[PDB]
């Protein structure tokens, strides 16, 4: 059977245009689609269907079909899934499972399929697009997990019981499984779940809101103080207790930037008082479910990226840094994506929802290649920005390991 | 000769009702003619005499040499549901794989060859008048896709496609391009084999009622939006600039238009002087005398255009290469070829008059439009041949505040080259003067002052009538650069300067910034330092 899935009130279907795809990618989707077509998951559609959703392929030599239901999902009626087990976040190790395959079984309300229309492009437009719509639950649509709920718990209990020491969290096509076992004993308990499923490595507690550390020096020059004093100023927006009078007082006059200055005991105390304030995160920052969760990333350079998740300005729910991965040496876009995906999985793990990203990159640039390195079953929301010079100088100033 | 095809389920927009527009009155000469045609079409099975109670109607017209019908569905159309965008992204010669042979097939009145959702027909009702607003005229409605109806093109297209799936599967080494009322069928078979597969195709088409016509039979080259399609290469159709001893505004605009489109395919076409003539114009018909200079440039173009450029077709087994050149600040030229000198495509990117950019950036943006363009055309990315030292590239990108990237490329020395016109020092310059700039302006009175004080006691303050807050800040900076030596340290509290730092632009909109850049570019070493104000 199938449950009547309607759109939210007064909402029409998605009409997102398919951005260009590489030949390779196209040849795959055709294969992946002809197949599914036969197996009855999807059916060719006519022109009387005006809706459309972007789709593409990701990476074995096999390709996955990734459909972008962001817009449909936004317009799909709400279902008030599974609440966030505040425990999944506190677990020595978490592994994720792709269970999107699950939905291929269940049929989809025929009156709603139209809205699932998507299109495979043709190189140079030498052919019409190949239109399809779904007959079953689509991987990527929030309605899928929700509808495949009753049936997921079912297949789930047994392992939940066989192991109540482990916690399971399902988000969209994903299954986040958490435990504390030793590696072998953990990874081995997973496959036990795998096979269980087949018949039908994150370390959360290691994360933390790293602190800011001001530079310390034998000798300080005008310039130096100006920089320190500059960064502190900005920081006062987060910590009102930070004060720079006795510091700006060392800059009273028009001397060379290079000249060295002896700090007063006053200025020295002043610094000490600030280091302390920065010793911990600003008090009072708590998460609010009813509000959007935001994520801002900055290109610190040298493969370095700083991000901050927050819902209100200067009230971070977490802050971090990310160094490029071996091999991305000449590719920003690659780092950013990985970054995004990583910040997104983290986000999900803690609050069960993807954040809205403010990406320091040009739309065009991003939209072209992002698909080339993307690897998650879901897709976050994003907007493109122009990073404020200080916001970067500020977080660049974070703390790293003594050695590593 | 209609079609045994399954109709498409067409609905009217949300709620809206069928058209109820009043039938424009016509003369006996015209009425008698429309009756003629409709009786003919009535026979063919195309339309239907229908009875009353079809509140819907559309105004039929008769035009000319023999009388031709012409129903106006504008309303039916604005009330008709939306369909998927009929192919609105047309190919490009450069992306076509050459084939030994190509045949064009005319599936003209195939529109009338396709059935209409019998359930929707009722809306297509219209009426042939009597001699005066006399008695009730003759009433009909379409049983097939009507010419001029919102969904005909789409549906026809779809159908044609359904209909061709068999034949395509059967003979895959045969490419069919459905474009409008034409089927371009090309292959690598022997002219005889070809001719026969075409004839087979033809027959398979009639098998579905798509009566395909020799008098009309198209032949090469084939005309396609300014392109001539020859077997070995395509070419740009003749572009003409009409001469006159008189030119109105409109004329100079249209021209400029056409000339502008040519800049792409044709190298250095220019319009600076023609465009120069549109200044202070008062009416499109107004007559502007062409200066000497414009007369001189309008001349050269006529000569550039009188030199038609051809292009090659696409060979999948060969490399995709793209060379990019800088034809002026923020202006670029590019050409994509497989074999040296046999271009598939060329083009040029106008000068985005931005608020503040740098060449490495703009170069970067050019590469992107191109890449996207190629993906679309060939479904691949080219190998780039760019006029920028791998070091300059590494040096810039490695520090820029914004994510960026260039696909696989290579350096090529075809000047001018793109470079970083200056690089702010990473640290204060020792033994170099340090200017402390500041600027103030009463945003209201636009009365301001801007100046500096150096470590060496040098000072200055200039007054500014009709200025703004930023204009002084940046001014304070200009002066400092002006009055300083080849190496300066400049400290400012201008958040705007903070921008110039992170971006180190080398071109802008404001002459002021522009000036600063000039001084910047000149100095051997400059260190910019921002510091909070107040
Ligand atoms: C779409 C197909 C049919 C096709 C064509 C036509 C064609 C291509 C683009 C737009 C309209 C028609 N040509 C264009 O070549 C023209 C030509 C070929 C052979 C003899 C004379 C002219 C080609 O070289 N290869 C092809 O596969």
């Amino acid at each position: 059977e199938t449950v009547p899935v309607k759109l939210k009130p007064g909402m029409d279907g998605p009409k997102v245009k398919q951005w260009p795809l590489t030949e390779e990618k196209i040849k795959a989707l055709v294969e992946i689609c002809t197949e599914m077509e036969k197996e009855g998951k999807i059916s060719k559609i006519g022109p009387e269907n005006p809706y459309n959703t972007p789709v593409f392929a990701i990476k074995s030599t096999k390709w996955r079909k990734l459909v972008d239901f962001r817009e449909l999902n936004k317009r799909t009626q709400d279902f008030w899934g599974i609440p966030h087990p505040a425990g999944i976040k506190k677990k020595k190790s978490v592994t994720v499972l792709d269970v999107g395959d699950a939905y291929f079984s269940v049929p989809l309300d025929e009156d709603f399929r139209k809205y699932t229309a998507f299109t495979i492009p043709s190189i140079n437009n030498e052919t019409p697009g190949i239109r399809y719509q779904y007959n079953v639950l689509p991987q990527g649509w929030k309605g899928s997990p929700a509808i495949f709920q009753s049936s997921m718990t079912k297949i789930l209990e047994p392992f939940r019981k066989q192991n109540p020491d482990i916690v399971i969290y399902q988000y969209m096509d994903d299954l986040y499984v958490g435990s504390d076992l030793e590696i072998g004993q953990h990874r081995t308990k997973i496959e036990e779940l795998r096979q269980h499923l087949l018949r039908w490595e994150l370390h959360p507690d290691k994360w933390t809101v790293q602190p800011i550390v001001l530079p310390e020096k034998d000798s300080w020059t005008v310039n130096d103080i100006q920089k320190l004093v500059g960064k502190l100023n900005w920081a006062s927006q987060i910590y009102p207790g930070i004060k720079v009078r006795q510091l700006c007082k060392l800059l009273r006059g028009t001397k060379a930037l290079t000249e060295v200055i002896p700090l007063t005991e006053e200025a020295e105390l002043e610094l000490a008082e600030n280091r302390e304030i920065l010793k911990e995160p600003v008090h009072g920052v708590y998460y609010d479910p009813s509000k959007d969760l935001i994520a801002e990333i900055q290109k610190q350079g040298q493969g370095q990226w700083t991000y901050q998740i927050y819902q209100e300005p200067f009230k971070n729910l977490k802050t971090g840094k990310y160094a490029r991965m071996r091999g991305a040496h000449t590719n920003d876009v690659k780092q950013l994506t990985e970054a995004v995906q990583k910040i997104t999985t983290e986000s999900i793990v803690i609050w069960g929802k993807t954040p809205k990203f403010k990406l320091p990159i040009q739309k065009e640039t991003w939209e072209t290649w992002w698909t080339e390195y993307w690897q998650a079953t879901w897709i976050p929301e994003w907007e493109f920005v122009n990073t404020p010079p200080l916001v970067k100088l500020w977080y660049q100033l974070e703390k790293e390991p003594i050695v590593g | 000769p209609i079609s045994p095809i399954e109709t498409v389920p067409v609905k009217l927009k949300p709620g809206m009702d069928g058209p109820k527009v009043k039938q424009w009155p016509l003369t006996e000469e015209k009425i008698k003619a429309l009756v003629e045609i409709c009786t003919e079409m009535e026979k063919e099975g195309k339309i239907s005499k229908i009875g009353p109670e079809n509140p819907y109607n559309t105004p039929v017209f008769a035009i000319k040499t023999k009388w031709r019908k012409l129903v106006d569905f504008r309303e039916l159309n604005k009330r008709t549901q939306d369909f998927w965008e009929v192919q609105l992204g047309i190919p490009h010669p450069a992306g076509i794989k050459k084939k030994k042979s190509v045949t064009v097939l005319d599936v003209g009145d195939a529109y009338f060859s396709v059935p209409l959702d019998e359930d929707f027909r009722k809306y297509t009702a219209f009426t042939i008048p009597s001699i005066n607003n006399e008695t009730p005229g003759i009433r009909y409605q379409y049983n097939v896709l009507p010419q001029g109806w919102k969904g005909s093109p789409a549906i026809f297209q779809s159908s044609m496609t359904k209909i061709l799936e068999p034949f395509r599967k059967q003979n895959p080494d045969i490419v069919i391009y459905q474009y409008m009322d034409d089927l371009y069928v090309g292959s690598d078979l022997e002219i005889g084999q070809h001719r026969t597969k075409i004839e087979e195709l033809r027959q398979h088409l009639l098998r579905w009622g798509l009566t395909t016509p020799k008098k009309h039979q198209k032949e090469p080259p084939f005309l396609w939006m300014g392109y001539e399609l020859h077997p070995d290469k395509w070419t740009v159709q003749p572009i003409v600039l009409p001469e006159k001893d008189s030119w109105t505004v409109n004329d100079i605009q249209k021209l400029v238009g056409k000339l502008n489109w040519a800049s792409q395919i044709y190298p250095g076409i220019k319009v600076r002087q023609l465009c120069k003539l549109l200044r202070g114009t008062k009416a499109l018909t107004e007559v502007i005398p062409l200066t000497e200079e414009a007369e001189l440039e309008l001349a050269e173009n006529r000569e550039i255009l009188k030199e038609p450029v051809h292009g090659v077709y696409y060979d999948p087994s060969k490399d995709l290469i793209a060379e990019i050149q800088k034809q002026g600040q923020g202006q670029w030229t590019y050409q994509i070829y497989q074999e040296p000198f046999k271009n598939l495509k060329t083009g040029k990117y106008a000068r985005m008059r931005g608020a503040h950019t740098n060449d490495v950036k703009q170069l970067t943006e050019a590469v992107q439009k191109i890449t996207t363009e190629s993906i679309v055309i060939w479904g691949k990315t080219p190998k780039f041949k760019l006029p920028i030292q791998k070091e300059t590239w590494e040096t810039w990108w490695t520090e820029y505040w914004q994510a960026t990237w260039i696909p696989e490329w290579e350096f090529v020395n075809t000047p001018p080259l793109v470079k970083l016109w200056y690089q702010l020092e990473k640290e204060p310059i020792v033994g170099a003067e340090t200017f402390y700039v500041d600027g103030a302006a009463n945003r209201e009175t636009k009365l301001g002052k801007a100046g500096y004080v150096t470590n060496r006691g040098r000072q200055k303050v200039v007054t500014l009538t009709d200025t703004t807050n930023q204009k002084t800040e940046l001014q304070a900076i200009y002066l400092a650069l002006q009055d300083s030596g080849l190496e300066v340290n400049i400290v400012t509290d201008s958040q705007y300067a903070l921008g110039i730092i992170q971006a180190q632009p080398d071109q802008s909109e404001s002459e002021l910034v522009n000036q600063i850049i000039e001084q910047l570019i000149k100095k051997e070493k400059v260190y910019l330092a921002w510091v909070p104000a107040h």
